């Protein structure tokens, strides 16, 4: 489970 | 403190439930005919059936916070991260350096601020 | 086992195939009184079923929480390769391995014993 990034 | 007892186990009542990946989704109960067990609604809209044990064991009721005015920095709580994911993270409020964004510190490592309306409220040993 | 109010679009089911075996798939509720689909994961085309079929042939997919909720005697169907996707009907069993893990169980199969995982196992009805 990739995650949006910041 | 949103930890769900029995008798609040009606048909839409909304909930938080856990999947596989240690992560919360917003979900919707269905009783069912048969006592004691529920299908979950769980955001497309899957559906798993669950026992009433399982329940009060693994979900938490949805609830979303008007302000930040009682989300002071070491409150537990999940967050959705992005518009792009129905994937809510658990972790804590931690104090920065607001009355409609909290700074929060995911279990996972991430930190970020969060808008009010995309808090849910956790119990605090979740 | 399953009633008609709780046929609403979307419920877990199993459903029977021509093969004798069970498959989960979900229902889907259709525009006229009486009929509905049944959406299979995995599979292709459906197959529209009356409700009287549906409550005759179908059961609820349930999934137990962990071994201590699946007794000796417990009516379950299983998983069994890990490239098909039908259930065998079988019975909790205890066996010489039985000599603590919450997260399998033995299945004595109508078809003869195996070790399965308990996220493999499905609950049946006792007299099915």
């Amino acid at each position: 489970h990739r995650k949006v990034l910041r | 403190s949103c930890t769900i007892h029995k008798e609040d186990l009606q048909d839409g009542l909304p909930v938080l439930i856990p999947k596989e990946d240690s992560l919360l989704y917003a979900g919707s109960v269905r009783t069912l005919q048969p006592p004691d067990i529920y299908s979950i609604v769980i955001e497309g809209n899957r559906q798993r059936i669950y026992s009433l044990e399982q329940l009060l064991q693994e979900a938490v009721l949805d609830v979303q916070p008007q302000s930040s005015r009682y989300l002071p920095p070491g409150t537990r709580v999940c967050a959705y991260w992005s518009q792009k994911s129905r994937c809510l993270y658990p972790g804590n409020v931690v104090r920065g350096a607001d009355l409609d964004s909290v700074l929060v510190e995911f279990d996972d490592g991430d930190t970020g601020h969060i808008a009010v309306s995309n808090i849910r409220l956790l119990p605090p040993d979740f």
